[PDB]
């Protein structure tokens, strides 16, 4: 991950003075010409046909080209042209013309420029559009002739089809109605082109009803809806966000329109299943119709079929998606279908889903080396990849290290906040996806500070903070809406500090007053707060949040359900204890009222009975019935109860204080004094295997012993020995491979090493053996005492490679995000690096330079590594004198 | 205050708690907060909120007021109307302003 | 798994060539169920298992305008009802004072005439 | 990853061979040489010796090694490389070979 | 990184130098002086004591310094920056204007820096011996007999020490039976598992 700069600088280094010199063909010809050439090496004997060849060979990733003369965009981008149609539209509009033949002139509205017009129109089949009877109609369809030809459009059926799609699209629907109807009216046929030309100012705004109308109304004047009348149809259901709506029309198309779709066709049903959430099965049906077009209909995929099976495909986790979107992109790039901007973004997008922050960095550095400028949509995408890493994070592993995965996180916000940077100082217009990225990404760390660093309320609260600011400052201060997302990420954050009060003001106020639909996942948060409130109610206010999804039409997951039935399981524990706290108050209030109110051996006959002899005074049962006797009451342990609904002592400070009043010191003060035996690797091993290596760990008296049998054979210590001691063996095997930490001294280790060994360990105080490797290889770290210094007292030295382009943009942490002429002019800021930007561009410029003698270039590789064990060193030698020279001042 | 999202017979209260002290500047502050938070003006806030208005003088507020309620359509009330008719023609600011 | 074998139709019943054969082209021609659903085009987990959700995946994908009954002016969106959206639980307060101009704003007549009336006493 | 840092090396070969210098041309073709017969690289045994020391070092020896080669262009070697490496027995006739001479 | 390099660098070069000059100095505690020493430090500590107090001693710390300086003239040690100091500066300010004198300079001064490389390449083959031949040493010495143990008077507990630890051992006991405590007592040996009461 390199800017071209840097890649250019390290590609000098490593080739010496030989980059600018002739090339490995320049080299080979001059060698055929001396007539050294190797036998092995191939000589270039036939310019003509060695050119032919290889331009043969490069033909095959050769791209197709794509560009479509968009004559609609080019009636849009006429402006004159523009409101020239306007104005008549208007006027046709306004004040229609009339069929009579006089009427022209008289007319100030269309001022000019026997036999019955429509018999001769009947009679030589020819549209009334074409006659010229002085009329006013007649003057008004020369006049829309004349502008239609000074836009470039014949008028003709295509040219209005065209001028009414060109209308279309920038609004205007009612002019374009106009201008449909006029020509109808003017004999121009009104042909299914031009009702799909109609169709466009609806499938563009989304108006069902328009479009079902428009079908209706041609199927009405007696003109079948063809494939294209159909495709806008099924654009104007995904632009209404009915996406089922699209394969139903589709499906029916087939059946009863029997109408063979094709690549247009193909890709508006990928793009409605690739947005499609009805069913949980829409990813597997846009593969099987995607495979199904390639090999039964045999039509080939362009790149709106490969942009929109891989921005489907990049929607899901699984590395067997990733896979086929990597694949794809892949046969893309070897068909001649160059990379471009929305190919990056979906890979970027495969790669965040999963949380790879190394493969989001590999891409944006591979489009700044390809020339293709990073968008906006990259940099948000980039940051929703540092929120999915932060998420998979491996907590698990890190508290087994007993590793804060503070320094992670707060890594993480910090390089956001500067891609954030790096945007704001490049002027670009911020977009409300990167605000949401930059909501999304402090939710999550705040929720993530919650469930990992319980106790740590310091980070929990500078979360919140910038949370709160972000959502109350940065969106009014771009002059930017919140939106469904940025209402999800805020809700879902209240949800998990279970702040239902705000978190159901937020859901009704986006709800009631700015008319948003809530998404899934806010509905699924809602359900998963109600549910983890233990209070009353909950389930069933989980309940109706489900049931408003299935009557709103939101989709309902065999996942939610499960994890609904689970987290509902889980939750019974704070139910109970909130129960139970109900009844704990009630007998205190009874006990403070009844404090405010205030013969052993001799039967009822009178007969001497049995009685048992007096316990041991020593006994713990008599010590523990005596504590139980003796000690405060359960009701005056505490008097205010929990802050939420449950007793108080779960808290270590509670159960300490409980104690203490019990009379008991806790030797178990903090939470890590607990010795939390789920981090042990070795025990659960034997158990699970073998059996209980302890065995006595519960007897009552002399029983539930877990020990071999006297005898031997099979079930004996010896055999039991040897299988554990295979068990260990297969331990310290993992930890020879390094799967596990090398294990520190112990007694029998070393009292079996030798006496040299044992002195030095003694008189170092080593702990582990590599404590030892230390003291024996740096004599100098020796006390006067013999002791070994602590570690933190040596410093190695700091060679200053380290300080080159590549090494110092390795670690830049920003520098993927950074356009290349930002790390230029911060690196050079010269004419050196002035020159699009690429590394072969560079190579060019500093080779025209070394030809000049305006560059020095030193002779051999000044970076060398992979061929000898002392090439770092030989680097260093070779860089002394550049550094050198960098350092010093003059 | 800010955790439950309270609504018109809430804001009422309160500002009826206003007036009951005497703070009809309060009570005015109160229906600004109210239309601050987005919550809706019924009829009988209109109602509070006109009185609490033209006893206190405070023109630019029944100006706004009696502007809004008309804008919204709101049945004005007997009570709105007897409040409204005090300062209508004490501050003469329907006669000036050609507001019926 | 199960395994029924019979060489009754076979020259040699007593083959174990045969009976290995056999079991190995069953084997063969067995599709897992990932390779169904991958071919049918469905999700390979609502194929075995009893979930109603999974109701949906063997029913055709219709269009959700088509599947819930028509607004006022055609066909709406499930999701753009507020009475749809939101939880019973929470259409009291705010929703009450937001939906109350539905009912009690609007013109003097419409808000003072009285409609029931007799209405047919002209023409008594 | 390796191929592009292999790329690299050959990259400094290649430059060392097309320059003109006897020297660079001679260890140059004797490189070249020893990787088309198969010859392993005797960088690639540094570099597994170095890993597993580093594996196995204490605090301040492995520091040291992690701060000498921060800046050096080492490749990124599973462990698993280093274990087979170390796991490979060693080659009695080489050993009777380099005692006898 | 580089500031924590040069400042270990400049420590390491001040303990080295330190030490060195301890090892050849540590025949400097002569017990005649030493006394001296001694007895005028212990006015100098009471004189600081008594400036303590407040919140002279100049004429012992010269004679300290007299008896120190005439010690190191005594013994006479070597001083490698002197060797260097004027063995050159005559060499070169002799021969400068004769220079056949410089070139046989040149090539004394070569044939000295080559026995340096040389010496120093003894001094890397004798740590290394040294280190070797010590680590042997220790294998070998792993088989030592052990020492011969001095015996004692017998075992016994009196009735004084029964006497006075009675309260400890009702302590003792009240603890083994509060079952908290019960690890924490003073006196709890165990043979193997049994802890020994106090008798």
């Amino acid at each position: 991950a390199l800017s071209p700069y840097a890649q250019a600088l390290r590609h000098v280094a490593l080739r010496g003075a030989t980059a600018f010199g002739p090339g490995a063909k320049e080299m080979e010809l001059d060698m055929l010409r001396k007539g050294t050439l190797p036998a092995d090496y191939r000589p270039p004997v036939q310019g003509r046909w060695d050119d032919t060849i290889e331009r043969w060979a490069y033909a095959w990733q050769f791209p197709a080209e794509e560009e479509q003369d968009d004559i609609t965009k080019s009636v849009e981008r006429n402006a004159s042209g523009m409101q020239a149609l306007l104005e008549i539209g208007n006027k046709l509009l306004r004040s229609p013309p009339s069929p009579e033949p006089l009427s022209g002139k008289a007319s100030k509205l269309y001022p000019p420029v026997r036999l019955r017009a429509e018999e001769l129109s009947a009679k030589y089949n020819v549209p009334m559009a074409y006659i010229d009877d002085s009329s006013e109609a007649s003057n008004a369809s020369k006049s829309l002739a004349l502008v239609m030809e000074d836009v470039g459009l014949e008028f003709t059926e295509d040219g209005l089809t065209v001028v009414i799609s060109a209308l279309s699209r920038q609004g205007y629907g009612t002019i374009g109605r106009a201008i449909f109807d006029f020509a109808s009216a003017m004999g121009l046929g009104p042909s299914a082109e031009m009702y799909r030309a109609l169709m466009k100012y609806a499938s563009r705004r989304g108006d069902v009803n328009e479009s079902m109308a428009l079908i209706e109304e041609m199927k009405g004047n007696g003109i079948t809806p063809r494939i294209g009348n159909w495709h806008e149809l099924m654009y104007t259901f995904y632009k209404a966000k009915d996406y089922p709506a699209v394969s139903q029309i589709v499906d029916n198309m087939k059946m009863y329109a029997n109408i063979e779709p094709n690549e247009v066709t193909f890709v508006l049903q990928l793009k409605a299943l690739a947005k499609d959430n009805s069913q949980l099965n829409s990813l597997p049906e846009a593969i099987q119709l995607f495979d199904q077009m390639e090999n039964v209909y045999g039509f080939i995929a362009s790149r709106p079929h490969y942009d929109a099976m891989m921005f489907h495909l990049s929607q899901s986790p699984r590395p067997e998606m990733r896979l086929r979107c990597e694949e794809l992109a892949h046969k893309m790039e070897l068909m001649g279908i160059v990379w471009n901007a929305n190919t990056y973004l979906n890979l970027i997008r495969s790669a965040q889903v999963v949380g790879d922050v190394a493969a989001v960095e590999k891409y944006l550095s591979r489009m700044r080396e390809e020339g293709i400028p990073a968008s906006i949509g990259h940099l948000t995408w980039a940051v929703q990849a540092h929120v999915q890493s932060m998420i998979r994070i491996d907590y698990d592993a890190l508290k087994e290290k007993d590793e804060s995965p503070l320094p992670t996180w707060l890594e993480h916000l910090e390089t956001c906040f500067g891609i954030y940077e790096l945007v704001v100082r490049r002027g670009w217009v911020m977009q409300l996806p990167f605000v949401n990225a930059l909501l999304r990404l402090t939710c999550q760390a705040t929720i993530l500070s919650m469930e990992r660093t319980p106790d740590e309320a310091e980070t929990i609260g500078r979360f919140e903070e910038q949370a709160n600011k972000i959502w109350n400052h940065t969106f009014d201060e771009w002059q930017l809406q919140k939106d469904v997302y940025s209402y999800e990420c805020y809700i879902a954050l209240l949800a998990h500090q279970q702040r239902i009060d705000e978190a159901e003001k937020l859901f009704q106020e986006m709800i009631l007053k700015k008319d948003l639909s809530p998404s899934r996942r806010t509905y699924h948060c809602m359900i998963f707060m109600h549910l983890s409130s233990g209070e009353e109610g909950g389930t069933a206010r989980a309940l109706r949040y489900l049931e408003a999804m299935e009557r709103a039409g939101i989709q309902v997951r065999p996942s939610l359900l499960k994890k609904i039935v689970r987290v509902n399981n889980a939750a019974g524990y704070k139910r109970d204890m909130k129960r139970r706290a109900r009844r704990i108050m009630q007998a205190r209030e009874e006990y403070l009222a009844r404090k405010e109110e205030g013969r052993a051996d001799v039967d009822a006959e009178g007969n001497s009975i049995l009685e048992p002899l007096a316990v041991s005074p020593t006994s713990t049962l008599a010590w523990w019935e005596k504590w139980k006797r003796e000690t405060v009451s359960k009701h005056e342990l505490f008097t205010e109860e929990g802050a939420d609904g449950t007793p108080k002592g779960e808290t270590f400070e509670e159960k300490n204080e409980a104690l203490r009043m019990m009379g008991i010191t806790s030797s178990f003060q903090t939470k890590d004094l607990v010795p939390q035996p789920d981090r042990q690797k070795l025990l659960p091993l034997i158990r699970r295997e073998e059996g209980e290596i302890a065995g006595s760990l519960w007897a009552m008296d002399g029983g539930e012993l877990s020990y071999p049998k006297d005898g031997g054979g099979p079930q004996g210590w010896g055999v039991r020995l040897w299988r554990e001691r295979q068990l260990v063996k297969r331990e310290y095997q993992k930890v020879l491979d390094g799967y596990r930490p090398v294990p520190q001294l112990s007694t029998l280790g070393n009292s079996v090493r030798t006496a040299g060994d044992q002195l030095d360990i003694e008189r170092s105080g080593a702990q582990t053996p590599g404590e030892l490797s230390d003291y024996r290889n740096f004599p100098d770290n020796r006390f006067d005492g013999g002791q070994l210094k602590p570690e933190s007292e040596a410093a190695p030295a700091v060679p200053f490679s380290a300080e080159l382009v590549w090494q110092g943009e390795a670690n830049d942490k920003l520098s993927p995000y950074k356009s290349d002429e930002e790390i230029a002019l911060e690196n050079d800021n010269t004419f050196f690096s002035s020159l699009r930007r690429s590394k072969f561009d560079y190579l060019e410029k500093w080779r025209d330079m070394y030809r000049h003698g305006t560059l020095e270039v030193p002779e051999g590789p000044t970076l060398n590594f992979g061929r000898t064990p002392d090439d770092h060193k030989e680097t260093m030698a070779a860089l002394v004198r550049g550094w050198y020279q960098r350092n010093r001042k003059e | 205050s800010g955790k439950l999202k309270l609504d018109s017979i809430c804001y009422l209260a309160l500002i009826k708690a206003k007036m009951s002290r005497g703070g009809y500047a309060e009570a005015l502050a109160v229906g600004r907060e109210q239309d601050a938070d987005g919550v809706p003006f019924l009829p009988h806030t209109y109602t509070h909120l006109l009185e609490a208005a033209e006893v206190a003088d405070d023109g630019e507020m029944a100006l706004e007021l009696a502007r809004r309620m008309s804008s919204e359509q709101w049945p004005v009330s007997d009570r709105g109307r007897e409040a409204l008719k005090k300062l209508s023609t004490r501050h003469h600011w329907e006669e000036v302003a050609e507001y019926k | 798994a199960g395994c029924r074998i019979n060489l009754k139709a076979t020259n040699n019943p007593k083959s174990p060539t045969h009976t290995v054969e056999g079991v190995f082209e069953a084997v063969k021609a067995l599709r897992s169920v990932s390779e169904i659903a991958a071919s049918r085009g469905k999700v390979p987990h609502s194929l075995i298992y009893n979930i109603y959700p999974y109701l949906e995946e063997i029913r055709r994908r219709k269009g959700m305008m088509a599947m819930h009954p028509p607004g006022k002016d055609g066909l709406l969106m499930p999701d753009r009802v507020v009475d749809n959206r939101l939880p019973d639980h929470l259409k009291r307060g705010y929703y009450d004072d937001v939906y109350w101009k539905d009912f009690f704003a609007g013109s003097d007549e419409h808000l003072n005439e009285p409609r029931m009336g007799l209405r047919g006493d002209e023409m008594r | 990853e390796r191929l592009a840092w292999l790329r690299d090396v050959w990259a400094q070969i290649d430059a060392d061979y097309r320059s003109g210098d006897s020297a660079r041309q001679e260890t140059a073709a004797q490189e070249i040489s020893a990787a088309l017969r198969g010859e392993p690289n005797d960088y690639m045994r540094w570099v597994y010796e170095t890993k597993r020391e580093l594996r196995f070092a204490g605090p301040v020896g492995r520091r040291a090694i992690q701060e000498e080669l921060q800046a050096a262009e080492l490749p990124e070697v599973l462990d698993e490389e280093v274990n087979r490496y170390h796991d490979l027995k060693l080659n009695m006739m080489e050993i009777e070979r380099e005692v006898k001479a | 990184k580089r500031l924590r390099y040069l400042a270990h660098m400049q420590m390491e070069r001040q303990i080295r130098c330190v030490r060195e000059n301890a090892k050849l100095f540590d025949g400097v505690e002569n017990m005649p002086e030493a006394a001296q020493c001694r007895e005028l430090y212990e006015k100098i500590m009471e004189k600081k004591t008594a400036q303590c107090n407040m919140t002279e001693a100049s004429s012992l710390f010269e004679k300290i310094r007299e008896i120190t300086l005439r010690v190191i003239r005594d013994r006479r040690v070597q001083s490698a920056a002197a060797t260097k100091a004027r063995m050159l500066n005559r060499i070169i300010r002799s021969l400068k204007g004769g220079e056949r004198s410089i070139a046989e300079e040149l090539r004394a001064l070569h044939q000295q820096r080559k026995e340096k490389m040389t010496m120093r390449i003894l001094g890397i083959i004798e740590n290394d011996v040294k280190t070797e031949m010590e680590w042997l040493q220790n294998m070998e010495e792993a088989e030592r007999p052990p020492l011969l143990p001095i015996p004692e008077n017998m075992s016994y507990v009196s009735a004084a020490d029964v006497q006075a630890w009675r309260e400890l051992r009702e302590d003792d006991e009240r603890k083994a039976a509060n079952p908290f405590e019960r690890r924490r007592r003073t006196f709890q040996p165990e043979l193997l598992g049994q802890a020994w009461s106090v008798p």
